[PDB]
């Protein structure tokens, strides 16, 4: 069993509409995620409590239920297109890729 | 038909903080004028027993949240700064000191004592002595003949006063008129949730100030079983706290004889140092029974599986480095301090389905206290013997990290934050206020009369 | 019972206590931050003592108005309040009411009491 | 978002040590309760490593064979961290990252606020 | 009118706000210079209702007596007083005759009638 | 006339601004005339 | 215009602008600063 | 005692605002001295 694993994967988008990812983990421990494109280190953008993060324009956002933890990103901006990673303390999910 | 009434000292509580009012025993205060613990002032002990135990009463506690702890630590500090403040101000002192190891010695090559004599100044603006005074390792650092004292670029080097006890003296809190403290009474607390019972006291009780890193000593036991209690287990940040349901007595003592030299550095200005030693010298050590140990482990063991499973393996592990203070076990005994290396306790492995350990420790003069920077006390020397006795009461674990491909988990001696060392004796506790304002329905309609 | 060993006893019953209650530091009274807790712990005291000059209670425990309950913020019944709650748990269901309860008193009860006696007086 | 300055890049010959750094200003590091260590390979996900606890020094390790082969050092007095690793491989060849995390209670769960830029260590013949 | 808006109105108009202005720090009550002046609120406070104690007048906001009014003090018409001018300009028409007045409170009214009544309970 | 710049006593900035308040202490004790005898029971 | 007395020369005047004055003041050229210790610890700052 | 001249190879805006100038400091230790150097406006100093 791997503690934390993450989906969809990679997929194509269409901006105007909504994107949304996905993780699940186990013994119940809060979520927060990042992001990173090549060249850069990563950002934070979403809390443990979902509350976003300072520097965030205000297209992100989140919630939980049970084990799986989903957030969405407003409008599929291209600005946002990005490697997105869901972590749990000292683990990470796999990742996933925003493409069009 | 009903109306409003109101009833002044309705029995309704809120969650609150307030400042508490220092309790102390004046006796200590009679035999030792001069303890730094000992309140020159302070509110009576009040042991009497509690009048309320609030039969049929809940009530939800947080020991992680609980102020209290805070206040017991910001007073802790500021006692001690303020005890020591006028005492020698020994910074001038620090001077190049030129010198090689002690020769003709008897010893126990040890690299620990330091023969060292340089100049300082005297009374008289005018003269200069030699000062020929011993130091050990720790205290000092190469520029290799040529050695400074190792905190000089620090702001100052001061003596703790002689006169000063650093003995700890019991303190208790006691509430403010109009504010209350609650006491959980359920047996095996977690020190968190709900409360199935509870008792109302105007004081604190028992608590007392003892400074230690690794091991928490002459705590208060659990009832019944040891509890391991922490903020959260998923949290590897998080320490853990042992709790031991018995004690295990550990035995320290220092060798031997160290006379002392009084030196005047100027007008009135005492100076102590290390003079000779007389006999052998031997390393300072303690003690801890090796049978007593095992049941107190066992007992940890068994708890610990009910966080992680009866199908696992519990592994102990010695220090994971770092700083002097947590890599080794640090208490006050005698007014000296000692620096113990623990890693004889903790080489074990425990797998579901007359002896004794010795542990060898190290005496150093300057400490900086509660990891403070910049600043440091040099403390005089103890003249010649020291003796402990003391009662281990559960040690500060944390969990190793990483992910497993077996049910193995690894616990570490770790933490070195003091006010952990607090919490073991404050969970017990809570701090509320008390509304005397009610309001309910009624049939009286206040007949006016006139 | 003792100092708030009425909280787990009946709303009634509880009244039985409150002069207890009074005695056990409610008063203020303790036998630099020793000094602004004594400070505190008066303010407190007569800050309280102030509504029930203004309420017209003052003086006295147990305190009667003309002011109509709100039911609508209990659903219960007077027997029902008085002998299956305590005082804990009633104090949550009114908390969000102070403000509002205070000020009727105020203006249906106290100032206009007053003012019929001066009527009265004259 | 402050970026840390973090320590130039190099290469390295397998069983080399190398000493790997990083500096913030006071206010920050003064601030700052965890500084962690993370690595990136190429074509990997992030991996944690370990953290140094900014007050006590004390160290706290992924995999023991990082335990083995990493220390992790602080310094209080000069607002900076180190990273010595030693025993140096061609799996070792990646990108390493400074850290930093000032939430201080439970339930919060862990945070990289602020971050380097990171930098590339090559292991080669 | 809020706190002092009753000093733009008449004598009679402002007596409607009294509890108003009891309300708005007058109690003495709080939301090393700082202490003392948290003292010093109390102790006026205390102090004032020390002398309404005296007068038998505590727990009221208006209070009678048998003491009798000199015209000689005003020179005003009853309703002049109550309708034409404010409490402002009033404290300054009679500001001399507060030592009399306080003096014949206590002695002919206070002390005179707790006597009298307690030898009608004797 | 001739003007120039002077003072460098601090206390005039501060009054730049304070000048337009006042401090003033309440004093609720007060005496008016009624037709009320005070009627005693006994 | 406001002052304690007019005839008075020892007192001073404050002209109130109604309108502000805005100004610009700059200072030359990244001037490095030398930390020097002159005792233990004893921090001492001096234009480089 | 400071001893010293004028600052001198300067981009300059002879103007005897600033000086370069050194004396004997105390350091960490009783029996060490050093030189500070830096420089001085020349409202902060007297012959
Ligand atoms: C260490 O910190 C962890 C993180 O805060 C703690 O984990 C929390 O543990 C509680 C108790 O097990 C969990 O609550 C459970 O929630 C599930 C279902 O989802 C809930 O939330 C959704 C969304 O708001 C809501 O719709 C649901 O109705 C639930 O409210 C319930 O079925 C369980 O009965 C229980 O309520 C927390 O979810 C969990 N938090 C996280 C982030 O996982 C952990 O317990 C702490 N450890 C210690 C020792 O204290
Ligand atoms: C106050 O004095 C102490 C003692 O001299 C200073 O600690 C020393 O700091 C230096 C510089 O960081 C350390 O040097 C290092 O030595 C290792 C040895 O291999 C070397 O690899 C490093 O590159 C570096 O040279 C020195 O070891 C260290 N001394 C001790 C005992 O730890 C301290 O920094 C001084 N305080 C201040 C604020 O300067
Ligand atoms: C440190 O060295 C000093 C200097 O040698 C020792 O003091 C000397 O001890 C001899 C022994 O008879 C005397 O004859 C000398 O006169 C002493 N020196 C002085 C200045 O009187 C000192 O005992 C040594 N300390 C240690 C701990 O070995
Ligand atoms: C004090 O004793 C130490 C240990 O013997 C001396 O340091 C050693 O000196 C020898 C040479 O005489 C070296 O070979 C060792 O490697 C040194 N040990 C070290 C550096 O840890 C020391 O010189 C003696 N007194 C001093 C240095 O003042
Ligand atoms: C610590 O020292 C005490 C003595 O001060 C030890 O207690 C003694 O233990 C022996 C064991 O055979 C008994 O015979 C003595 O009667 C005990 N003395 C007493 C009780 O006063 C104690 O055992 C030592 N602790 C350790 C861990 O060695
Ligand atoms: C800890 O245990 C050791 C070993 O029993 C004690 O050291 C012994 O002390 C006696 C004292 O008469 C000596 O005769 C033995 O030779 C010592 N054993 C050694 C040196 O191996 C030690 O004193 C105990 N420490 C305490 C009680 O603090
Ligand atoms: C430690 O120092 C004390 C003195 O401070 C020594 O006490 C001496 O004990 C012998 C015993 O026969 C007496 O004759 C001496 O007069 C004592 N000296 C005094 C009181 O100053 C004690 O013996 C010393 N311990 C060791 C191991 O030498
Ligand atoms: C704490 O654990 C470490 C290992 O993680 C211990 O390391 C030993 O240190 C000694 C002295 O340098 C070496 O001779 C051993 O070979 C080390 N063991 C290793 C590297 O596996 C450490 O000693 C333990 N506690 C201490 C040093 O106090
Ligand atoms: C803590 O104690 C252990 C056990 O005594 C120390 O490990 C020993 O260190 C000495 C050298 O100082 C070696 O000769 C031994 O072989 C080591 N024992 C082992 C590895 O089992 C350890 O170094 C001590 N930690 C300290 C002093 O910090
Ligand atoms: C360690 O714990 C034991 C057990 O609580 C303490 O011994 C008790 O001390 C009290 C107070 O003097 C006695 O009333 C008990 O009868 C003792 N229990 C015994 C002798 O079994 C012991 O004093 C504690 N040690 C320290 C250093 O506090
Ligand atoms: C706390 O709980 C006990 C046990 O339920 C209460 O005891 C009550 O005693 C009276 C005596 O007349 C009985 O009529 C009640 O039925 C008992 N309990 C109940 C729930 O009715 C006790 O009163 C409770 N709290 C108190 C006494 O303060
Ligand atoms: C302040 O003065 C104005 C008058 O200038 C007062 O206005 C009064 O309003 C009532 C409303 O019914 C009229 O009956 C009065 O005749 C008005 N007064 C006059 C003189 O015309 C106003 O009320 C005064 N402020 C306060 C607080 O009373
Ligand atoms: C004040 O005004 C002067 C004159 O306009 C400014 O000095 C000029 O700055 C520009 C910057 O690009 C230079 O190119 C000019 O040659 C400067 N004029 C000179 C030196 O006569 C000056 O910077 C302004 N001061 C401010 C804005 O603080
Ligand atoms: C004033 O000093 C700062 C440094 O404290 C200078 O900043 C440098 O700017 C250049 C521009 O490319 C960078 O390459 C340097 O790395 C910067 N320095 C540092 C230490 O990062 C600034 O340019 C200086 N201004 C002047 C007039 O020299
Ligand atoms: C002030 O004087 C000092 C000393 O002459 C100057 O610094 C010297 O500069 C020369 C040339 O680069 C170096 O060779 C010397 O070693 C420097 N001395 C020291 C102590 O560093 C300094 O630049 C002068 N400051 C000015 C001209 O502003
Ligand atoms: C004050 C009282 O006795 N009952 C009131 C009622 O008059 C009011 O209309 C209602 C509004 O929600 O709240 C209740
Ligand atoms: C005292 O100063 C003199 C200076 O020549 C030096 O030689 C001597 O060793 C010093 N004595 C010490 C440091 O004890
Ligand atoms: C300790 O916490 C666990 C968590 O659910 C709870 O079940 C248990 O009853 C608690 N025990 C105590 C003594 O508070
Ligand atoms: C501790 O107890 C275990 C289980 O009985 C035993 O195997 C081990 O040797 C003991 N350790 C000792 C006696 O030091
Ligand atoms: C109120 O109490 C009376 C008496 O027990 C009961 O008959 C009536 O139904 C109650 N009203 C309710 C529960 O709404
Ligand atoms: C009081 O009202 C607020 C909204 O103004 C509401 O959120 C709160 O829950 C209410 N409290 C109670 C006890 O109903
Ligand atoms: C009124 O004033 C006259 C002045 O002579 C005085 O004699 C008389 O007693 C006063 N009346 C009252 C009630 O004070
Ligand atoms: C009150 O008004 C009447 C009007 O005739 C006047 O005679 C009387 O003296 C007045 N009373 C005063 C001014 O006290
Ligand atoms: C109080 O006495 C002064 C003394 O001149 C007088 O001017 C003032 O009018 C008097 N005030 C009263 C109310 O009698
Ligand atoms: C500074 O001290 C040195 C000796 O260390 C001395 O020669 C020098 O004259 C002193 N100052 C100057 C300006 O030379």
């Amino acid at each position: 069993e791997i503690v934390l694993t993450q989906s969809p994967g990679t997929l194509s988008l269409s901006p105007g509409e909504t994107a949304s990812l996905s993780c699940t983990a186990a013994s119940y421990g809060h979520m927060t995620w990042y992001q990173k494109k090549p060249g850069q280190p990563p950002k934070l953008l979403i809390f443990a409590t979902s509350k976003r993060a300072s520097g965030i324009p205000d297209r992100f956002s989140g919630s939980q239920f049970g084990k799986q933890y989903t957030l969405t990103i407003t409008r599929m901006e291209p600005e946002d297109f990005a490697r997105y990673y869901c972590q749990q303390l000292e683990f990470f999910g796999q990742g996933t890729r925003l493409e069009i | 038909n009903l109306w409003v009434t109101v009833y002044y000292g309705v029995p309704v509580w809120k969650d609150a903080e307030t400042t508490l009012f220092c309790a102390s025993d004046a006796k200590a205060y009679e035999t030792e004028k001069h303890n730094v613990w000992a309140t020159h002032a302070c509110v009576p002990t009040d042991p009497n027993p509690q009048e309320i135990h609030l039969e049929n009463v809940t009530e939800e506690f947080n020991m992680w949240k609980n102020n209290m702890v805070e206040q017991m630590h910001t007073d802790i500090i500021s006692l001690w700064d303020q005890s020591l403040k006028p005492c020698v101000k020994l910074t001038p002192l620090c001077v190049t000191l030129q010198c090689t190891n002690v020769t003709n010695a008897i010893t126990d090559m040890r690299g620990e004592l330091k023969n060292c004599s340089f100049n300082m100044t005297t009374e008289l603006r005018d003269k200069k002595q030699k000062v020929y005074s011993l130091f050990y390792r720790l205290d000092v650092v190469q520029i290799n003949k040529e050695y400074r004292l190792i905190n000089c670029n620090t702001s100052a080097i001061t003596q703790a006063c002689p006169k000063v006890s650093f003995e700890p003296i019991p303190i208790h809190y006691c509430a403010p008129a109009g504010f209350a403290i609650l006491k959980c009474k359920d047996k095996k607390f977690n020190g968190t949730g709900p409360c199935p019972s509870v008792s109302t006291v105007q004081c604190t009780h028992g608590i007392k100030p003892v400074v230690s890193t690794q091991l928490l000593l002459n705590g208060s036991l659990a009832e019944e079983e040891v509890m391991i209690r922490s903020e959260n287990i998923t949290n590897n940040a998080k320490n853990i706290l042992v709790q031991f349901n018995t004690p295990v007595q550990i035995n320290c003592t220092r060798p031997n004889n160290n006379t002392r030299k009084s030196i005047r550095i100027g007008p009135g200005q005492a100076f102590y140092a290390t003079g000779d030693i007389i006999g052998d010298i031997r390393q300072a050590h303690c003690n801890v029974s090796k049978a007593t140990w095992n049941e107190t482990l066992g007992k940890v063991v068994k708890q610990l599986r009910k966080h992680f499973g009866n199908n696992t393996i519990i592994r102990f592990a010695n220090s994971s480095g770092g700083d002097l203070e947590v890599t080794t076990h640090s208490f006050n005994c005698g007014g000296e301090f000692f620096y113990c290396n623990t890693s004889g306790l903790f080489n074990s492995t425990w797998i579901s389905n007359n002896d004794s350990i010795t542990l060898p420790c190290r005496i150093k003069q300057i400490i900086n206290m509660w990891q403070r920077i910049g600043q440091a006390m040099y403390a005089p020397p103890i003249q010649g013997v020291i003796r402990c006795v003391s009662n281990i009461t559960g040690l500060i674990l944390t969990r190793d990290g990483g992910s497993t491909n077996s049910t193995t988990e690894t616990f570490r001696p770790g933490g070195g934050d003091m006010r952990d060392n607090w919490r073991s004796e404050l969970y017990k506790y809570k701090v509320v206020k008390i509304e005397p304002l009610g309001v309910a329905p009624t049939r009286c309609k206040r007949r006016v009369v006139g | 019972l003792g100092f708030l060993g009425a909280a787990g006893s009946t709303m009634g019953a509880a009244s039985m206590t409150l002069t207890v209650q009074a005695r056990n530091l409610l008063s203020g009274i303790v036998q630099i931050k020793q000094l602004q807790a004594r400070v505190l712990a008066v303010e407190r005291y007569l800050r309280d003592q102030q509504l029930l000059g203004i309420w017209g209670c003052s003086g006295k425990l147990i305190c009667c108005t003309n002011v109509p309950w709100n039911s609508s913020w209990s659903n219960r019944n007077l027997s029902e309040i008085w002998d299956n709650m305590t005082w804990l748990q009633w104090d949550k269901e009114i908390s969000n009411y102070t403000q509002i309860i205070y000020g009727l008193l105020e203006e249906s009860q106290n100032q206009q009491e007053k003012n019929e006696q001066d009527l009265l007086a004259l | 978002q402050v970026q840390l300055v973090q320590s130039g890049s190099g290469v390295k010959k397998p069983g080399a040590s190398v000493r790997v750094s990083c500096w913030t200003s006071e206010d920050i590091f003064e601030r700052t309760e965890l500084i962690h260590w993370v690595r990136q390979a190429p074509g990997q996900g992030l991996e944690w490593i370990g953290w140094v606890k900014t007050v006590t020094g004390a160290v706290n390790f992924g995999s023991p064979d990082f335990r083995q082969r990493v220390s992790l050092t602080r310094d209080r007095d000069l607002f900076t961290a180190h990273m010595d690793i030693r025993g140096l491989t061609q799996g070792d060849t990646a990108t390493y990252f400074c850290a930093r995390q000032k939430f201080y209670t439970g339930g919060q769960g862990w945070y990289f606020d602020l971050w380097g830029r990171g930098t590339l260590i090559v292991v080669s013949s």
